[PDB]
């Protein structure tokens, strides 16, 4: 019944799946912040800081 | 132990394992010698205790040729021993 740009709106009175769908967005940032930081630790070059 | 008159004092199976064997010796005095004609030194033990590289770093804003520290990826496998030689005298100064 709900069309695609309405989807997320189930849990708006549901108090016990909006704090999962927060910890999801919550786990997926952290996630990124550490897959970036060891991407990155993996191209640096420290030979040279000047 | 310390010295080589007491390490002669010890077992092959009491020393095995301790890591020993790869120590060098210490001496005990503050005499002096003078070679005689005809002499060979014996028995001489070198360890070394310290190693750098070589190479570039930077300061601040600077660059300059630098010793830096190294770690040893081996194990106690690295001092000399057995050495021999001749000694003789030139002109009053002592040759190996
Ligand atoms: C933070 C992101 C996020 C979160 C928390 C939700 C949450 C929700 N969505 Mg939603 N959605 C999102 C993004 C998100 N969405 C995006 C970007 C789209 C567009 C593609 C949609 C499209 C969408 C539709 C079309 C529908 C929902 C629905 C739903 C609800 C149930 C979903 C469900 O059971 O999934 C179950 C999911 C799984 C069992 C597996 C998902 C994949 C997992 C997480 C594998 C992990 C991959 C990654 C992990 C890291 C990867 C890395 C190692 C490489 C729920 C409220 C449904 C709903 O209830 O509507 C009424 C629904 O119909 N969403
Ligand atoms: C904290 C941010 C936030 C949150 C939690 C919400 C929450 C909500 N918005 Mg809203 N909104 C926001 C910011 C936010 N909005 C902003 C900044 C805008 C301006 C662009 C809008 C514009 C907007 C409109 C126009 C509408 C909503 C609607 C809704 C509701 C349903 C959303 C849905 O089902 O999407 C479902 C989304 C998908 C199935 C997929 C969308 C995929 C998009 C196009 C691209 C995917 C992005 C990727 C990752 C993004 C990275 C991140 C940095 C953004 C829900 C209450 C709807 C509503 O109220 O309906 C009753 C609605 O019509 N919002
Ligand atoms: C008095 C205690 C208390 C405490 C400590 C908190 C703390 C928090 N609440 Mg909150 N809340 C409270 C009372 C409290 N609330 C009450 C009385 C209500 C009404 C029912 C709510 C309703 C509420 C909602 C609806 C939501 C929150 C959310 C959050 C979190 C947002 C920040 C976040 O995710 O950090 C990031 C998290 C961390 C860095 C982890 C910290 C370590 C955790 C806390 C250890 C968890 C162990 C513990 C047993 C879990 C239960 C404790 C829980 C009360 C925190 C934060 C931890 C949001 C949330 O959960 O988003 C994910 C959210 O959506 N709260
Ligand atoms: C302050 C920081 C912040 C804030 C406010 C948000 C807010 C949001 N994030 Mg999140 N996110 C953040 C940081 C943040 N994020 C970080 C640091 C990461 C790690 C990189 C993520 C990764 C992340 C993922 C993986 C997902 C979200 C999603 C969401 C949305 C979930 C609510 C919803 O349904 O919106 C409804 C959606 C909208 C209103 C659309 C918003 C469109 C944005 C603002 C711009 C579109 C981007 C770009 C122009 C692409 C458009 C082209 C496209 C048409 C092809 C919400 C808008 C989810 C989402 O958007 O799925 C629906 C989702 O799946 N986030
Ligand atoms: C899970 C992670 C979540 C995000 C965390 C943060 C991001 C992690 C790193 C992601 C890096 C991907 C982009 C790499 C940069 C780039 O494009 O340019 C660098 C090179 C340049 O090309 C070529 O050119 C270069 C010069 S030459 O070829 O040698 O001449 C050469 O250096 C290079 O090797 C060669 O490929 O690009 C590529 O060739 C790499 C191809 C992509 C690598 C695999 C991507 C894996 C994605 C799979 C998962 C998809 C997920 C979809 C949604 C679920
Ligand atoms: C892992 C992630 C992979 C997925 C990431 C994101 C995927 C998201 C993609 C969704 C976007 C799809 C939107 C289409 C869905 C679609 O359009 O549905 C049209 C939709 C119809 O609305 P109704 O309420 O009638 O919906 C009926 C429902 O059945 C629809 O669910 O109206 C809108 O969405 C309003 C916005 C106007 C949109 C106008 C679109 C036309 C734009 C111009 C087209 C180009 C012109 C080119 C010539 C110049
Ligand atoms: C489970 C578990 C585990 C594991 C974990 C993991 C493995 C994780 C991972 C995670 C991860 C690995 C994550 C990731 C994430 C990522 C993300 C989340 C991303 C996002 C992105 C985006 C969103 C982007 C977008 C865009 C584009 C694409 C283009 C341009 C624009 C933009 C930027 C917007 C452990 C063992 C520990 C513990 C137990 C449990």
């Amino acid at each position: 019944a709900l069309p695609w740009y309405r989807v997320h709106t189930v849990v708006l009175n549901d108090p016990g799946r909006l704090i999962s769908v927060h910890l999801m967005h919550t786990a997926l940032v952290a996630g990124w912040a550490g897959s970036m930081a060891l991407y990155e630790l993996a191209v640096f070059d420290p030979s040279d800081p000047v | 132990a310390i010295t080589k008159s007491e390490l002669n004092q010890l077992s092959y199976l009491q020393v095995k394992g301790t890591g020993l064997a790869n120590r060098c010796s210490e001496v005990i005095g503050e005499d002096t010698i003078t070679p005689k004609s005809g002499a060979r030194l014996v028995d001489m033990c070198i360890e070394p205790k310290a190693w750098a590289v070589e190479e570039e770093i930077g300061k601040a804003g600077k660059t300059e040729k630098k010793f830096v520290n190294s770690k040893v990826m081996t194990r106690q496998t690295y001092t000399l021993e057995g050495i021999e030689g001749s000694l003789k005298t030139d002109g009053g100064k002592i040759v190996f």
